[PDB]
DNA sequence: TTCCCCCCCTTCGGTGCTTTGCACCGAAGGGGGGG
């Protein structure tokens, strides 16, 4: 209660609730009254005058703050994120305090007190400490009881104590007795501030449930996810399922949800079925299979190295591990997101390294050790010839398949005696209709028209052409940007068929030279 | 103190605060408590909503880390109490002094005190690991060294602090560049070295804590080459004749039709072909008209500078400075460990030239993912100003620069 | 009929060539754990 308020500001041109008078049933209206005059007696709310010109609206289940709510200053936000388990240290003896009456225990600013304003159908009173449900109490509070828990942890070190909104879990190393003594001075000095903290008899026992985790003293796992059981599933349940699998992946290793994550494209109906597919079933019952098992992380050890295989699912989804001692996780997880049209594997892995590495800078300040699926050979010459930058922080080859290698690769300079094709593509833009085909040097030639393909979808499959009547040594010459740069970056997968084949293509030739010149300038075959 | 104005209706610093290591964090809470017993920062509680970004870094063979904060949001709204008040007119001729050498001056700021008013926009958290604790937050007392507003406030006792100085030692060019002072002389190494030793301990009595050559000489901008062959063939001549086409645009006196005349009719990429002499002729005139610089390239103060990099392979690097595209003002290669290491030296190199040339940083374009460059570009970072950078997205398909 | 803090995926809007089709990217929707 003796504590130092925070001055708090309105935003210029700015005033208080302006709110008229407000309607309530009678027996409401004489109830209530008695909470009002009962805060009154410890000071809590303070009759005024009619010196106030500001009203409040009054609710039975609690009052309307909305209007101040909107017309305060902007405040420092409270909670810029929550900590992972995996990251908390390991703990001999963990204690939960729950002090009652927090937001009431701490008083608000003088000059503040008066936006307060709130009348009973009628007399009205000012609130003389944090209001709640207003915006800005929870960040005074945190403040408030950080400037008082600082003192204790000055003394005493060798506890941590953690403050997540009214809850204080504490923990130590020291001895069961000797830390109820350490406790029971803690709560001797929440008294000292006048704190309504329980007794030992009502302290909760382990696991606490937070923020979706049990968390034990000595181990960690997740809120027991419970799977929809629908035989006709929707869209809203396959967002739940989703969902759900997202959250439970964090522990349990290896989940797929592509497959049900494509199921939910193009439903502009909330309730409009969606039959699963042989795939999605599939993936559904081994991922219930997984879940069957209870499985669970561990406490980090600052003492020891952090291990982060990685392994590779298939169809570009990534699992990862993160440990200490081998088969003892201290976090699971999955990157699945496709990003561009057109990629391969190893970028993707890429990817998925930085991940982990921004991941584990938040959670425990250090990067990990990769355990990669990738040939070193493989990773140097694919960074040494892409146009980007990019530095892995440290790995090794793991020899666990399946692993990443380039599917193929292009010619540095045109053949001898293989086969030279000059290749075109052209579509008219009004009517989508066109034409594509090569002239190649020995005398060969052919031309295909086409529908429904723009000029760069023209232009690309004038390179399949090209591929279809060609033999393993090829020299394409291509008069297209576009064509040129999908091509060039050795891509594995995309969200093209046109280009899925001629990577099809691609793999099979032995040596493929391509190269590009310019339009227009009528050079050689091409005009 | 001086009154300091935001430019007339817009918010103040609103960013996020970036996750750093263990290291960094350690050398944030010892570096801040030793700076709070000074009384320079002040902790600050929740009626603060303003926030700027925090990272520690390491000078050049030194050991002790050293704080850095992004003012960049800042340095975009308080701008007004910069190009209004104080535009510092660049020297011309220190981009031709034999020897420039780069100097900190950055503690002298922590003698003056800011503002009492504008305090509250200079905010910062250094957070915790896992978010276990609130990140302890503070603000400053005195100017910090990041500000845009911070030297010009500052220009009076370093022109006082200096001008003894410059009254005996005419010919030496000092300009101020934030935190930063380049003395330009064309003495010898010998002389210079002392010269500038002398000049420390002139500010030293005058009570600055004051603790780096480059050659301006050789920072000239580079020739465009035409390829040579004594034997010609397909593929080699079509590469040129790309290669001259896209020449054309940024200098217009390259002509490719009689080039171009040659190569008619489908024919094998690897076969030779004997080089006829009118073509020999328009290829041997062409090299000459490369190394001719291009008419209508001057520095304009209106817009701002911005700079390509390309990686070109096996440790080169080449960027160019353009204020509207096709108009090189500067054009280079940096030559070099690391990737993400190689990309930070050759932006920083890149700035620190375009200070010294036109005394502004560019707007850097790089060749790097967004996640990591964000990650790891503070982990070999060595210098108090940061540029502003955007990332990019396709592949250079021209690269016809090296 | 609240404020939203992160995790994930899809849909969609703006930008910039690779130019009136197409390439990434961030900003709107939902789900999950929240209080
Ligand atoms: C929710 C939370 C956040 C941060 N730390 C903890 C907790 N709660 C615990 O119950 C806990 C469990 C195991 C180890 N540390 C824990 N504690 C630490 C303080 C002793």
């Amino acid at each position: 209660s003796p504590i130092e308020t925070v001055p708090v500001k309105l935003k210029p041109g700015m005033d208080g609730p302006k709110v008229k008078q407000w309607p309530l049933t009678e027996e409401k209206i004489k109830a209530l009254v008695e909470i009002c005059t009962e805060m009154e007696k410890e000071g809590k709310i303070s009759k005024i005058g009619p010196e106030n010109p500001y009203n409040t609206p009054v609710f039975a289940c609690l009052v309307d703050f909305r209007e101040l709510n909107k017309r305060t200053q902007d405040f420092w936000e409270v909670q810029l994120g929550i900590p992972h388990p995996a990251g908390l240290k390991k703990k001999k003896s963990v204690t939960v305090l729950d002090v009652g009456d927090a937001y009431f225990s701490v008083p608000l600013d003088e000059d503040f007190r008066k936006y307060t304003a709130f009348t009973i159908p009628g007399i009205r009173y000012q609130y003389n400490v944090l209001p709640q449900g207003w915006k800005g109490s929870p960040a005074i509070f945190q403040s408030s009881m950080t400037k008082i828990l600082e003192p204790f942890k000055k003394q005493n070190p060798d506890i941590v104590i953690y403050q997540y909104m009214d809850d204080l879990y504490v923990g130590s190393d020291l001895e069961i007795g000797q830390h109820r003594t350490k406790i029971e001075e803690l709560r001797q000095h929440l008294l000292r501030w006048g704190l309504t903290t329980p007794d030992k008899k009502h302290q909760k026992e382990p696991p606490f449930l937070w923020m979706g985790y049990e968390l034990h003293p000595d181990k960690w796992t997740v809120q027991p996810i419970v799977l929809p059981e629908k035989d006709s599933w929707t869209v809203n349940d396959i967002q739940k399922l989703v969902g759900k699998l997202n959250w439970a992946s964090q522990i349990y290793p290896g989940i797929k949800v592509r497959q049900l994550s494509k199921l939910l494209r193009g439903t502009k109906a909330l309730t409009e079925v969606i039959p699963l597919t042989e795939e999605a079933e599939l993936e559904l019952a081994e991922n219930r299979e997984i879940l069957k098992e209870p499985v669970h992380g561990v406490y980090y050890d600052p003492s020891k190295d952090l291990i982060a295989e990685i392994q590779k699912q298939g169809q570009g989804q990534w699992t990862y591990q993160i440990y200490q001692e081998p088969f003892k996780n201290l976090k699971t997880g999955k990157y699945a997101r496709m990003r561009g049209a057109h990629t391969n594997d190893v970028k993707q892995l890429t990817e998925a390294v930085q991940k982990i590495t921004t991941e584990s800078i938040v959670i425990w300040g250090k990067t990990p050790k990769f355990k990669l699926p990738i040939q070193k050979e493989t990773w140097e010459t694919w960074w040494t010839e892409y146009w980007q930058a990019t530095w892995i922080p440290e790995w090794e080859f793991v020899n666990t398949p399946p692993l990443v290698k380039l599917w193929y690769q292009l010619e540095k300079e045109p053949i001898v005696g293989a086969e030279t094709f000059y290749v075109d593509g052209a579509a008219n833009r009004e009517t989508k209709l066109g034409k594509a085909g090569y002239v190649t040097n020995k005398g060969r030639q052919k031309v295909v028209p086409l529908t429904n393909t723009t000029n760069q979808k023209t232009e690309l499959q004038a390179i399949y052409l090209a591929l279809q009547d060609s033999g393993l040594e090829v020299n394409i010459v291509t008069n297209s940007q576009y064509a040129l740069g999908i091509i060039q970056a050795q891509p594995d997968k995309s969200e093209s068929e046109l280009v899925n084949q001629i990577i099809e293509q691609l793999i099979k030739k032995e040596k493929v030279y391509l190269a590009w010149v310019p339009a227009h300038k009528g050079i050689g075959g091409n005009e | 103190t001086v009154p300091v104005k935001l430019k007339p209706g817009m918010d103040g610093p609103k960013v996020k605060q970036w996750p750093l290591t263990e290291e960094k964090i350690k050398a944030l809470v010892e570096i801040c408590t030793e700076m709070e017993k000074e009384g320079k920062i002040s902790k600050i509680g929740p009626e603060n909503p303003y926030n700027t970004p925090v990272f520690a870094i390491k000078k050049k063979d030194s050991t002790k880390w050293r704080k850095l904060v992004d003012f960049r949001e800042l340095n975009k709204r308080t701008q007004d109490f910069w190009e209004v008040q104080l535009g510092i007119p660049h020297p011309a001729g220190l981009k031709k002094k034999k020897s420039v050498t780069v100097l900190d001056v950055g503690d002298a700021y922590f003698s003056v005190p800011l503002d009492e008013d504008f305090r509250k926009y200079t905010a910062f958290t250094i957070p915790s690991i896992n978010n276990e604790t609130p990140g302890i937050r503070y603000q400053y007392n005195v100017l910090p060294q990041g500000w845009k507003g911070s030297p010009a406030i500052f220009q009076s006792s370093m022109t006082k602090i200096l001008e003894p100085f410059k009254k005996q030692n005419p010919d030496i060019v000092i300009y101020q560049y934030m935190d930063d002072l380049y003395v330009g002389s064309d003495l010898e190494i010998g002389q210079h070295r002392t010269k500038i030793e002398e000049l420390r301990q002139h500010l030293l009595r005058w009570g600055l804590t004051t603790p780096y050559e480059l050659h301006p000489d050789k920072w000239t901008v580079q020739p465009i080459v035409l390829p040579e062959k004594d034997s010609w063939t397909v593929n080699d001549i079509q590469k040129l004749v790309g290669k001259l086409n896209w020449a054309s645009q940024i200098y217009p006196g390259i002509k490719v039709r009689q080039l171009s005349k040659l190569l008619r009719g489908t024919k094998a990429l690897t076969e030779v072909i004997p080089l006829t002499e009118e073509a020999e002729l328009e290829l041997a005139e062409n090299r000459e008209i490369l190394k001719e610089p291009v008419h209508g390239v001057y520095y304009d103060p209106s817009k701002d500078l911005i700079a390509e990099i390309q990686k070109q392979g096996q440790g080169q690097w080449t960027y160019q400075i353009y204020q509207e595209p096709f108009k090189n003002l500067k054009t280079g290669k940096y030559a070099r460990t690391n990737d993400v290491k190689q990309l930070t030296e050759a932006v920083q190199k890149i700035t620190t030239e375009s200070i010294v040339i036109w005394g502004k940083t560019p707007k850097f374009k790089l060749p790097i993912q967004k996640e990591t460059w964000e990650t790891w570009w503070t982990e070999y970072w060595q210098a108090t100003w940061i540029p502003e950078w955007e990332f990019v997205n396709t592949p250079p398909l021209v690269k016809l620069w090296y």
